[PDB]
Formats: C-alpha cells, sequence, structure tokens
C-alpha cells in the first residue's frame, strides 16, 4: 500500500545452496514435505517420503541420514516442539494415519527407533489431514480434517498412551477446516472453517456446539492465520480488516486494503510478515497478449503501533514454508523457495536505523523512535542538535532556538 | 516380581547349638570349615 | 538351568531360540561365597528362599491397588501365544486350552470394574472410554468360537443398565465414537433403539448418519430401522437403505415423482405426514449420474456394476415413451393425470418445468463429468438439441426461456469437443437473450 511511507530497516541476504553444483543436489527434489530449523546452525530435510536428513548449513555437508516407516508414509508436516522432540506425521490412503515422535540429539539408524505412537482412526480412510496443532508441554493435540471434523487427543504422549480420541464439533454443511491454533498452553483453542471463527474450550464438556460464538459471518482461506505467543493474541486476516482476538475476546480492528492474500505470519509481537501474489491486473483498456508469467511474490512487513512499511522486495520463484525462530534476544526468519534458497532476514542495528531516518529528514518521528528503546541522553542531545541546525539552515530560527534549549551541555 | 522370599532364622540357632550347601528332596546339607556336615530338614528337624 | 527350557556380576535366559534373560534382581540386600535352581525352587545367618507366585495373586493385589487396568493389561499380555514362563506361572503350556481356561475371569472382572467405577461416582469421560475400548478390542481379537463367553453385544446390554438416574448421559456417548473410529459392528437391536431414542430427544441429527454409515449391512434390522426412520422422518437415511440394502434406485425416484405430480396417495417409501423437500431429486440424480452415494461423497463400491446403474438412470431420465411400472408390468404410469396428450419426453419436460434454475445448475454440474464422454447412448449434442427445440413453441412464460438461452450460450462458449451448431440456430438464442422484459438478471446477461 502506498498510503504510508517506505523504510529499509531489516538486513536481508539471499544465498544459494553450494551443493547444487554437481549431482549433490541438496535442493532439487520436490520436497513439499515440511522442514524445521532447531538453532541458527542446523537444518532438517525430508525426501523420498521416508528419508530424513540433517545438514549443517555452515558448510553444506551432510552429517547423518536415515530412513524409517513402511511405504506410503507420505510426510505431510514436520516441526519442533517448545522442547526438543521434533514430532513426525504422515498418512496413507488405505492404512490409517500413524503418528510417531522422536527425540533430539538421538539420531536413528534402524527402522522404527521411536518413542511413542499415535493412532488417529477416522471412519474408513479418506479426506487427508489438514492443519494440526500440538501443545508446548506435550499435553494435548488438536487435529482438523478437510470435511468438518475436529478431533482432540489428550493424556501423556511422552511416556503414556496417546488415548482420549474424543471428537468435538461436527461442522454441518460440509465445510473444510482452514485453521486450528492452540492458544496459551493452559486451556483455549481457536478454530476456523472459512466462516464462523470459533473459541473452543479444551475442557471437553462441550455439547457438540461452538463454545463461544464470534464473528459468525465470514472467515478466511488456508494458512492465513497467526498467533502471537507473547500476549496471547490472534493476529489474522480478513477482507479489509485485521483482528486481535484475545482469550476472553477483544476487537482491536484496523483499516487496510488487502484482497490478494495467501499467507501471513507474525515475528516479534510488533511486526507481521506477509507475502503477496497479484499476477498482473486485467482491465478493458489494456490487452492481454498471452498467458502472462506470474509476477514473483512481493513481501511486506507491516508494523504495529506506528503506521509504516518495513520492507518490500522480490524473491526468486515462490515460498514453500517459513520457520522464523531464533533463541537469542533478536529473532530471524527463513524462507524456502521452489529451487531452494535461504533468505536471511535479521534486525539491523539501531544506530543504522537512526542514521537512515535522519537521512529521511523525519527528525520528530526519530525522537519517539529513539525514546521507545530509551537511548542514552547524549544521543538524544545530539539528535536535538542536528534537528536544530537542520531547522536553522532553512531560515526559521524560533524552533531552532527551542531545540537548542536542551541542546546545551554539549 | 512374583518372587516372594520366605526366610527362616533357625539356621543361626542351629549353627550356634556357611561355606557351601545343597538341598535334598526334603532336607538340605551344609558344609563349612567345621568339618561336620549339617543336615537340616525343612520342618526345623536336624551327623 | 532353571527349567527344562529356562537357564539362569553384582537373569534367567531361555535356551530355546534367543537367549534373552527374564528380568533382574538385587541379591546384595540378602547378603549375596558367590557360588557357595533345584526342583524349580531356590541373609548373613538366616536362610531365605525365593519362589514364584500366582497370576491370581497379582490380580488380587491389583484389586487392592485400587486400579484394575493394570491387571487387565497383564492378563491381555499373558493371553499372547508367546509365554516362555507358562510352566513357571502355573499355567498349561499349550496356548489353546490356556486361553480356554482363561478369559472367563477376564470377563467377570471386566464386568465388576464398571460397577466399581460407578460406585465411587467415577463419571470422568477418560477412564470409562479407555477401559471400554480395551475390553472391546481384546474381545475382538479373540474369536469366540466355543461355549459360553457372550459376545461383545451382550456385554454392552449388561453394562447399559448399570448407569441409571441420569447416569446414562455420557455412557451412550462413550458407546458412540467407537462406531465413528470403527472397531466393531453388529450391535444389539435393543441398545440401537435405546441410543436412537436418547439422541431423538436431542438435536444431534448427525451422529446417527455415521452410526449407520460405517456399520455393516450384514446386520439388516431393516424393519426396525425403517420404522424408526419413518417415525423420525429422516428421509436422507431412508433413501440410503433402498439404495444399498434393497438394491433399488428407481423406486425412490418414482416415489419422488409421485410426490411431485399431486399423486401422494401412491407413494410407498414415504408415507408419514412429513414430506421431504423437492430438492432431493435435484441432488440425488447429480450424485448418481456423476457417481456418488447419497448423501456421502464416495462414488461407488462396485467398479463395473456402476456402469449398469448409470446407463439405466440415463436411459430412464431422457426417455421419450413414458415407460411402464418398474420391473415387469402391463400398464404405464403418466406424468399428468389424464393420458391423452402425446408424452414427447414427459419426465424431462416435467423436470425442466418444475424448476428452471436448479435444473440448469444440475445440468451444468453433470456436463463437467465423464458420463457424457463417449469413451441408447446420450451425448451433449442430444441434450443441447433438446433444449434448443424446447426454447421455442411459447410453452414458457419467458421466465425460463432467458435462462435456457443463457445456459446454451455458456455451454457453446467452450467447445473443443462439445458441439457444433448451425448458424441459423444461434439467431434464436441471440434474439431471445435480449428481447425479454424479465429483470434482475441484467448482470448475468452481459458477461454471458
Amino acid at each position: 500500500l502506498s498510503s504510508w511511507r517506505q523504510f529499509q530497516l531489516f538486513e536481508n541476504i539471499p544465498i544459494r545452496d553450494p551443493n547444487f553444483g554437481g549431482d549433490s543436489l541438496l535442493y532439487s527434489d520436490p520436497t513439499l514435505c515440511a522442514a524445521t530449523i532447531v538453532d541458527p546452525q542446523t537444518l532438517i530435510i525430508a525426501v523420498n517420503s521416508n528419508i530424513i536428513k540433517v545438514v549443517k548449513l555452515n558448510q553444506s555437508q551432510v552429517i547423518h541420514e536415515f530412513q524409517s516407516f513402511p511405504h506410503d508414509f507420505q510426510i505431510t508436516f514436520l516441526k519442533v516442539i517448545n522442547g526438543e522432540f521434533l514430532v513426525a506425521l504422515a498418512e496413507s490412503i488405505g492404512k490409517p494415519s500413524l503418528i510417531r515422535v522422536y527425540k533430539l540429539e538421538k539420531l536413528p539408524n534402524r527402522e522404527q527407533l521411536y518413542h511413542s505412537q499415535v493412532e488417529l482412526k477416522n471412519g474408513n480412510n479418506t479426506y487427508p489431514i489438514s492443519v494440526v496443532s500440538i501443545s508446548n508441554d506435550l499435553s494435548c493435540i488438536v487435529v482438523g480434517f478437510i470435511n468438518g471434523k475436529i478431533i482432540l487427543i489428550r493424556g501423556d504422549i511422552s511416556r503414556d498412551r496417546g488415548s482420549q480420541q474424543r471428537i468435538i464439533y461436527e461442522d454441518p454443511s460440509k465445510e473444510p477446516i482452514t485453521a486450528l491454533f492452540l492458544n496459551n498452553d493452559a486451556t483455549a483453542c481457536f478454530a476456523a472453517t472459512t466462516s464462523r471463527i470459533l473459541l473452543f474450550n479444551t475442557t471437553g464438556r462441550n455439547r457438540g456446539r461452538p463454545s463461544l460464538v464470534l464473528n459468525s459471518k465470514n472467515g478466511l482461506d488456508l494458512n492465513c492465520g497467526s498467533f502471537n505467543p507473547a500476549t496471547n493474541e490472534f493476529i489474522c486476516c480478513l477482507s479489509n480488516f485485521i483482528e486481535f482476538f484475545s482469550s476472553s475476546g477483544k476487537k482491536h480492528q484496523f483499516a487496510f486494503d488487502l484482497s490478494l492474500r495467501k499467507r501471513i505470519f507474525c515475528v516479534d509481537k510488533d511486526h507481521i510478515l506477509i507475502v503477496t501474489e497479484e499476477t498482473g491486473v486485467p482491465t478493458t483498456s489494456i490487452s492481454v497478449n498471452e498467458l502472462s508469467p506470474t509476477i514473483i511474490n512481493r513481501i511486506f512487513i507491516i508494523d504495529a503501533k506506528n503506521k509504516i512499511i518495513s520492507l518490500n522486495f522480490v524473491v526468486s520463484s515462490a515460498i514453500i514454508d517459513i520457520f522464523s525462530t531464533s533463541q537469542s534476544g533478536k529473532n530471524i526468519t527463513y524462507l524456502l523457495t521452489s529451487e531452494g534458497v535461504m533468505h536471511r532476514i535479521t534486525p539491523k542495528s539501531l544506530e543504522n536505523q537512526i542514521n537512515i531516518i535522519i537521512q529521511k529528514e523525519l527528525y520528530p518521528f526519530a525522537l519517539q523512535l529513539a525514546k521507545q528503546h530509551s537511548l542514552s541522553p547524549l544521543d538524544v542531545q545530539e539528535i536535538h542538535k542536528k534537528y536544530g541546525d537542520y531547522l536553522f539552515k532553512k531560515g526559521l530560527r524560533k524552533e531552532a532556538t527551542d531545540q537548542y534549549i536542551q541542546c546545551l551541555d554539549v | 516380581s512374583v518372587v516372594s522370599w520366605t526366610t527362616l532364622t533357625h539356621v543361626y540357632s542351629i549353627l550356634g547349638a556357611p561355606t557351601c550347601l545343597y538341598p535334598t528332596a526334603t532336607y538340605f546339607l551344609m558344609g563349612t570349615s567345621k568339618g561336620c556336615v549339617l543336615i537340616f530338614n525343612y520342618n526345623e528337624h536336624l551327623i | 538351568w532353571i527349567d527344562q527350557l529356562l537357564l539362569g556380576i553384582s537373569l534367567v535366559l531361555h535356551p530355546q531360540h534367543d537367549f534373552k534373560i527374564l528380568l533382574r534382581l538385587d541379591f546384595l540386600i540378602h547378603d549375596l561365597p558367590p557360588n557357595k535352581i533345584s526342583r524349580r525352587s531356590f541373609t548373613n545367618y538366616s536362610f531365605k528362599i525365593g519362589k514364584f507366585v500366582s497370576w491370581s495373586d497379582i490380580t488380587l493385589r491389583h484389586i487392592l491397588k485400587g486400579d484394575y487396568l493394570g491387571a487387565l493389561e497383564f492378563i491381555e499380555s499373558l493371553l499372547q501365544p508367546y509365554c516362555p514362563l507358562a510352566n513357571l506361572l502355573k499355567l498349561d503350556n499349550n496356548t489353546e486350552e490356556r486361553t480356554k481356561q482363561l478369559m472367563e475371569p477376564f470377563y467377570n472382572l471386566s464386568l465388576a470394574a464398571l460397577r466399581f467405577l460407578i460406585k465411587k461416582d467415577n463419571a470422568d469421560y477418560n477412564r470409562v472410554y479407555q477401559l471400554l475400548m480395551v475390553v472391546v478390542r481384546v474381545l475382538q481379537q479373540s474369536s469366540k468360537k466355543l461355549d459360553s463367553i457372550p459376545s461383545l453385544d451382550v456385554f454392552l446390554e449388561q453394562g447399559l443398565e448399570f448407569f441409571e438416574l441420569k447416569d446414562n448421559a455420557v455412557y451412550f456417548e462413550v458407546v458412540a465414537n467407537i462406531v465413528a473410529q470403527g472397531s466393531v459392528t453388529s450391535i444389539s437391536p435393543v441398545l440401537f433403539r435405546s441410543i436412537i431414542d436418547y439422541y431423538a430427544k436431542e438435536e444431534n441429527l448427525k451422529v446417527i448418519e455415521d452410526l449407520i454409515i460405517m456399520l455393516n449391512p450384514t446386520t439388516l434390522d431393516v424393519d426396525l430401522a425403517v420404522k424408526l426412520c419413518q417415525k423420525y422422518n429422516l428421509f436422507d437415511l431412508l433413501i440410503y437403505i433402498w439404495n444399498k440394502i434393497f438394491d433399488d434406485y428407481q423406486t425412490p425416484v418414482v416415489d419422488l415423482i409421485y410426490r411431485i405430480s399431486n399423486q401422494s396417495e401412491k407413494c410407498v417409501i414415504f408415507n408419514g405426514p412429513q414430506v421431504p423437500p423437492e430438492t432431493t431429486i435435484f441432488d440425488y440424480v447429480t450424485y448418481i449420474l456423476t457417481g456418488r452415494q447419497y448423501p456421502q461423497n464416495l462414488s461407488i463400491s462396485p467398479s463395473d456394476k456402476c456402469s449398469k446403474i448409470q446407463r439405466e438412470l440415463s436411459a430412464f431420465i431422457f426417455s421419450g415413451f413414458s415407460i411402464k411400472w418398474p420391473s415387469n408390468s402391463n400398464h404405464k404410469l403418466y406424468i399428468c393425470e389424464n393420458p391423452e396428450e402425446e408424452p414427447a419426453f414427459p419426465y424431462f419436460h416435467l423436470l425442466l418445468k418444475s424448476n428452471p434454475s436448479r435444473f440448469l445448475a444440475m445440468l451444468n454440474e453433470v456436463f463437467e463429468a465423464s458420463l457424457f464422454n463417449d469413451d441408447e447412448l446420450v451425448s451433449r449434442q442430444y441434450v443441447i438439441d433438446l433444449l434448443l427445440d424446447a426454447m421455442k413453441d411459447t410453452g414458457n412464460s419467458d421466465n425460463i426461456r432467458v435462462l435456457v438461452a443463457i445456459f446454451i450460450a455458456t455451454s457453446i462458449s467452450k467447445y473443443p469437443q462439445f458441439i457444433k451448431v448451425s448458424n441459423q440456430a444461434l439467431d434464436c438464442v441471440v434474439n431471445t437473450i435480449c428481447s425479454s422484459r424479465v429483470q434482475g438478471i441484467y448482470e448475468i446477461s452481459q458477461i454471458a
């Protein structure tokens, strides 16, 4: 959107996998099966539907590889828990879907070498699995299908049986589940089926009904929701609105034009990362010569509090999945394209941001921008000094003296 | 697990009144440095 | 050597097959010279001998433990054919009579467990589901082919009456969702009727479908099910039984046609005061023509048998002779009450006249299927010609003619194989599309 201003305050570097040269193709096989980073120097990859490999991206040399599961175990998703177990899940067309859990720093070499098993048993075996959510402490897991069925599993998974497959909610009119997000670890669940966003309670005493109805007039498409873990919010997307639903349920509505969404993601409870696909624009005045190639996705990073646009660049081919994790105080994001690249996005230094913002000549904004992080008083005095002289050189002196009032002691 | 242990303390009393031992069909025999083999029945019955 | 097949520094291993040890023990407490299994039997001064115990003793301790599930799992594990310690456990070696003499106290203690839980207000949804599922699966693997040992159906009826005075609130729920996940079929008719009544004074209306959808047609109970469906007027469930069990699809269609043309007195399938919505015939045909089971999404159970069904329905729907009563007959039914006018495709004409928009939508959905592909036989050209000749002759109040013209234009919009149409034929459609006084469809006409 051109309503607000454009900045450059995140360091973005794209790199190419060096093993692609020769036949050591780390990223050439279709591997839509999900992956997940553990620490800034490690990476996991799935291939041929039952091989898991670990690669140290610092040197792009394979460390360990293994293959498990019988045939037809097409890996759907793959992610790491708040701890370190790195659960794995898949399905078969006829054989009931089997879910097992492994342990970090314990690589397997034999066939099973598992820790626990999950036995999701739906009627017959159809309607492949959709978005799933797992508790941080490995307590409850919520699963949603692509017909309107929601299932929950409770109990101990780490050591005991993953029993209690009680089904909750039936979703008449045969609408697929589009989003299942687990809230704060204690007790809450958010659901969506392209309409009637729901506030389900995991107590299990629900009488097959929406626990707390809310905004039962519209919904959202697939993988278009986020969840800030810091303040227990429900950052999501609508036709022209952004919502901040809380545990009890609040509404901090905003205003923005966005009619071409495909995926959203929050970063650091203040900036939201979105990806945009438009593929040209048709109109009567212009003539469509042929099937125009899809213009590559444009990436925006919207910012809360103050209204501003963070970054806007272009990527190579597409986006497969996003990891977006970092143990340190700062946080980093990761993207995987079709051929496979490792776009690195990191927060820039604060002094670079203040330098570019004073180059932008918006000093008064820079005042509270520095005030947010509580900079040293000397830096504030220097900012006042430069603002004062930049005002004085124009020809106006009164506000220059007003700035000079506290520009002393320097 | 299902190995319940039953203990009789009459062995010490019999010795007062332990190198190797061997159980018979109904009794047991014990031999030590004393040089006299001791025969003891399961019913606390005694060379 | 502990036994004839079992052989014993700080573990009895069976010599047969692998030499894995049995377990571990701590003899240091008993003041363990180190070398100092006689007659299948064994501190500082006293003499201590260790001996095995009985499985019944373990079950009794589990009873004293306050939880039976441990003993349940222990018995289930013992029921496996691999029991290297069967002789040591005072049990018969061969597995056949081993299972024969067992699994009766299993049933008795499982029955007692539910009473034990319900005594101390154990209304938690968790424990009952786990115990019931374990019992169900364990009785499922053990194929009861011998005397006594009532089937799983009898056990459910026995456990049903244990919950009384509002205690039946969740026991029906626990019985349910096992059908949903699927581990057993052929339930008792009495419990079936009880569950149907329990959900009758409730607005679920959906758990019932799966309850019949998964459950095998081997247990017919048609008369009871038919009576329950008629009482509850559950027409979607009513049609399914005729589709699958009665193996007739023409009879429901004839019943719907009778319901349409002011002839409800001749209906057989539907006879109660409640009348199904007319839209069922406009979705059942869609499911059958493209291949599907009403109301679910699965196309067909038998591959080749479906071809006969689709060919029969296609021949019947687009007929032009007003075929007789289903199966062998001597007289023919008529769409209208008085049979004097010539019935040039009467069924298709009636279906088109009944509702334009829904019929057009159904046709548009059908064309996208592979039924019309050549791969008598009916092609897209035949249907387009039928609609084109039905366009004229002023038989419509112009409310349907415009929609027919729009649908024909859309159908002929795409043509790699669809149809080639004469130039003069397009003139009628072009004239009709912009010579009517009907409003509310201005936006659709422009794009079409």
